[PDB]
RNA sequence: ACGCGUCCCCCGCGAGCGCACGGGGUCGGCGGCGAUGUCGGCUACCCACCCGACCCGUCUUGAAACACGGACCAAGGAGUCU
RNA sequence: AGAGUGGCGCGGACGCUACGCCGCGACGAGUAGGAGGGCCGCUGCGGUGAGCCUUGAAGCCUAGGGCGCGGGCCCGGGUGGA
């Protein structure tokens, strides 16, 4: 025994190492560190005591069946993915929301769930709009960022817990999950020249004033 | 309180001039004029909107009229602002000339 | 309760529609049935860009989905209860059709058999 | 031999049974039922088959006798077992595997002697 | 009985193993040896020239050994001598190409064909590509895929062609196995041209495609493969 | 037998 | 290029865990809408619009032809024995 | 994957109508005319199906449901009456 270090050698571009395999040979101490050459059960019963086995045959053949599959090579399930994001959208920004009965609405981020879907949290006060998730994808993403460094955000607001159930009820859990997660951001949004007149109103499309032009 | 669309308008098969292709549509997406202009526009969702003489049920409202033919923008066309299309449902000919939705989202900004 | 089959997979097919024959759209006298045309003078002979269309090999179904109605199984007809049994072993694949021409008694007789034995029979209710 | 009258029956019995591109054989102790040369249930000097039982209840079974393959009122050889369905099945895998009779049809005859009870057990 | 010979079965696999393990660091050392020609022979064509411009004199540089060629024309409507110069370079089809050394019998046939092709001097990286991404072999009377270092070693091996990089010598540079490790191949499988062409019907000369090029037959390449 |  | 026992110019079975651009895809991921008015149904009946489409047999180097037989439907109707 | 003389637990998918299954490549216009295969049709004779039918045979009709590229064939309904 003799605890698990880490890599030596540092990560160069995917696939490839760093250091080639005599130098290498160094930093592995290999020079130094040679080396050379479930069944049954018995219990008592009421002389003798019987012989149990764990796992009997069936009682039931089916009369045709599939046969194995041939293993695929590099196919994780859904936990096991990897996450990433976009360049825009980083803690705080603002997000417009674009599909659900709240759509085009403007909503603040909080924080990317391990799920890979988003914190949009309206400040339920000024839009209509609480703890809620919503998919990247769905969602612009905007040039202003007020700053969410300092203030708190919980952790047992996990990605389960939002998970549904089944006349759906606000119970008394989330009702102080919902005003001071709030009230540490709602010091920051009001201090900002001419802020809460825009979260509130919704935004939408005219004429002359095309997608694809302009920049938001 | 407002659209969340931009208009645009069917205008042909993807064709040469005397057999058409059936598969690919020709959308004329509205005040996009090159092609530098339509990079945008590009897998975004789109909705042929129509209203058949029975009830559809929908999803989030009740069993009414309306209907849609789904589909998604695939690449440019041309020089001059046009774009191609595959929607799941083949369209009518009716169409032609008449407005059809591209969306906003699967938003790449 | 419906039979599941063994396995149910994408039925995929290559026509719909038959393969009709050349002028049954004018003389009553010309029937649907195809018909290879051996003109001279002929257009669908030639393959102009139009007319009919023919029957080639290209038009194939393919070997894993021949045979296999929308349920998914293939049928096998019958006119008693001893043919029945033929099918016991093979339940998962294939599916008894009763017969037409088979009465409305030995039709009751039938019906019970292929309920203890599992097997789907296409026909079910009927003569009534 | 088998390996001749095979080549005479083949495609010709009056247990035969052909159409809709599929093909079937109805002859006493075939498991399985279709035209083989594993399958068939007569041609050979050895011999296995699974029936329904008597009345309902049970299942018997059929082994050929070695000996007179001339002589047929004293050829087949008959046993009925009326038991549990996952113990009736230990005798069935006793008399394949270790009489060294005929090493091919085990697994047949285990898929027969469990939709012959899936039967007599009463229905949905 | 077995416990013996198990310990003699697990003598013999380390052997067959080992067998690689001994091919495995020749397949690098090959590789490695190559790459000191390919700077060497590189830099000794500036080497001469400098040094005859230095003295008022000139250079003239290699004339060359190894030459590619790509058929335009269809398949329709072909005089007799043309089909025969045409099939006995296995060009059989629009748009398909070979390897062909130089030599006079050589040149003569490439003069036959030449409203037919567009042939040009490769380079290393118009001859690497090719038999990288598209090459296929010929074994057993089939035109069966090269993903593998024992397809090479296994049907030629004798003339000391293995891996894929003894394919790229024997080639590049035109050795003294090149017919055999050409006749390996079967001929290429380019699909159009993404782009274009300038004028498929008349000679290069003039405007279009065909006949030679010395130097621009690398830009009808990049663009086809 | 060279590396142990 | 990295134990050692001898041949030299030239001065033959170590121990296990683990990650992956590696011999053709899988989520140990999700959401709505459900009984007399809606779900589905490529196939077969009517309509509508865009593209294409001249009438068949035939002799003939050449037939949509200002070349000939064909108003419609049934039932018969032509390489055969010795 | 050679053979010798001396120094606890009785267990492990499918197959192979061999006239069948399976396995890796290249190609696929056709008039006069050749050739194979047809679980494509129509009527009679020997065998066979412990075939089927007055509890409804053949024939017809059918905006009923299914099958094969194709020739054609399987099932729902109504008539009909051996």
């Amino acid at each position: 025994k003799g605890k698990p270090h880490c890599s030596r050698n540092p990560v160069l571009v995917r696939g490839i190492g760093r250091y080639s395999r005599s130098a290498m040979y160094s930093r592995k101490a290999l020079y130094k560190r040679k080396y050379a050459a479930l069944a049954t059960v018995t219990k008592p019963v009421g002389g003798g005591t019987r012989v149990v086995k764990l796992r009997k045959m069936p009682r039931y053949y089916p009369t045709e069946d599939v046969p194995r599959k041939l293993l695929s090579h590099g196919k994780k399930p859904f936990s096991q993915h990897v996450r990433k994001l976009r360049a825009s959208i980083t803690p705080g920004t603002i997000l417009i929301i674009l599909t659900g009965r709240h759509r085009g609405k403007r909503v603040v981020f909080l924080k990317q769930l391990s799920s890979g879907l988003l914190l949009v949290t309206g400040p339920l006060s000024l839009n209509r709009v609480p703890l809620r998730r919503t998919h990247q994808k769905f969602v612009i993403a905007t040039s202003t960022k007020i700053d969410i460094s300092g203030v708190k955000i919980p952790k047992h607001l996990t990605d389960a817990y939002f998970k549904k159930k089944k006349k759906y009820e606000i119970t008394e859990q989330r009702k102080v999950d919902q005003k001071a997660v709030d009230s540490q951001i709602l010091p920051k949004i009001k201090a900002v020249p001419q802020l809460q007149g825009y979260l509130r109103s919704v935004f939408a499309l005219t004429n002359g004033v095309y997608p694809h032009k302009l920049v938001f | 309180s407002g659209r969340l669309w931009c208009k645009a308008i069917f205008a042909g098969y993807k064709r040469g001039l005397r057999n058409q292709r059936e598969h690919t549509a020709l959308l004329k997406i509205e005040g996009v004029y090159a092609r530098d202009e339509t990079e945008f526009y590009l897998g975004k969702r789109c909705a042929y909107v129509y209203k058949a003489k029975n009830n559809t049920v929908t999803p989030g409202g009740k069993p009414n009229k309306t209907r849609v033919i789904w589909g998604k923008v695939t690449r440019a066309h041309g020089n001059s602002g046009m774009v191609r299309a595959k929607f799941r449902s083949n369209l009518p000919a009716k169409a032609i000339g008449h407005r059809i939705r591209v969306m906003l989202y699967p938003s790449r900004i | 309760a419906a039979l599941r089959p063994l396995v149910k997979p994408k039925i995929v097919k290559k026509r719909t529609k038959k393969f009709i024959r050349h002028q049954s759209d004018r003389y009553v006298k010309i029937k649907r049935n195809w018909r290879k045309p051996r003109g001279i003078d002929n257009r669908v002979r030639r393959r102009f860009k139009g007319q009919i269309l023919m029957p080639n090999i290209g038009y194939g179904s393919n070997k894993k989905t021949k045979h296999m109605l929308p349920s998914g199984f293939r049928k096998f007809l019958v006119h008693n209860v001893k043919e029945l049994e033929v099918l016991l072993m093979c339940n998962k694949s294939y599916c008894a059709e009763i017969a037409h021409n088979v009465s409305s008694k030995n039709r009751k007789a039938i019906v019970e058999r292929a309920a203890q034995l599992a097997i789907r029979v296409t026909n079910p209710n009927a003569r009534l | 031999s088998a390996h001749l009258q095979w080549m005479v029956v083949r495609n010709c019995s009056s247990f035969l049974i052909k159409r809709n591109k599929q093909t079937y054989s109805t002859e006493p102790n075939n498991l399985k039922a279709r035209n083989s040369f594993r399958y068939n249930g007569l041609i050979h000097r050895k011999t296995v088959g699974v029936e329904p039982a008597a009345d309902g209840k049970g299942v018997v079974v059929v082994m050929k006798r070695r000996s007179g393959q001339r002589k047929p009122a004293t050829s087949y050889v008959r046993t009925t077992i009326n038991k549990n369905a996952r113990a009736t099945l230990s005798s069935i895998r006793h008399m394949i595997r270790k009489n060294k009779y005929h090493p091919d049809l085990r697994m047949a005859a285990i898929r027969r002697a469990s939709a012959i009870l899936r039967s007599q057990k009463p229905v949905m | 009985n077995f416990a013996e010979l198990k310990i003699k079965r697990l003598r013999k696999k380390f052997a067959q193993k080992m067998l690689r393990k001994a091919r495995r660091k020749l397949i690098y050392e090959k590789a490695k040896h190559y790459h000191k020609e390919y700077r060497q022979m590189y830099r000794t064509e500036i080497r001469m020239a400098r040094m005859a411009r230095k003295a008022g004199n000139f250079y003239v540089p290699a004339e060359p050994k190894l030459a590619f060629v790509i058929r335009i024309r269809g398949i329709n409507g072909v005089s007799p001598k043309v089909r025969k110069v045409l099939q006995l370079l296995r060009l059989r089809q629009i748009f398909n190409g070979t390897f062909v050394k130089l030599n006079k019998a050589s040149i003569n046939m490439l003069r036959i064909v030449e409203p037919y092709i567009a042939w040009g001097y490769p380079n290393l990286k118009s001859v690497n590509e090719l038999i990288y991404k598209r090459g296929y072999g010929k074994i057993n009377k089939k035109r069966i895929a090269l993903t593998d270092n024992t397809l090479i070693a296994r049907s030629l091996g004798k003339y000391n062609i293995i891996c894929m990089e003894d394919l790229i010598h024997e080639i590049y540079t035109v050795g003294k196995h090149f017919k055999e490790a050409n006749n390996f191949l079967w001929p290429f499988k380019l699909s159009s041209p993404r782009g274009g062409m300038k004028k498929k019907t008349t000679h290069f000369v003039e405007g279009g495609d065909a006949g030679n090029r010395e130097d621009q037959i690398n830009r009808l390449i990049r663009r086809m493969n | 037998r060279g590396l142990r």
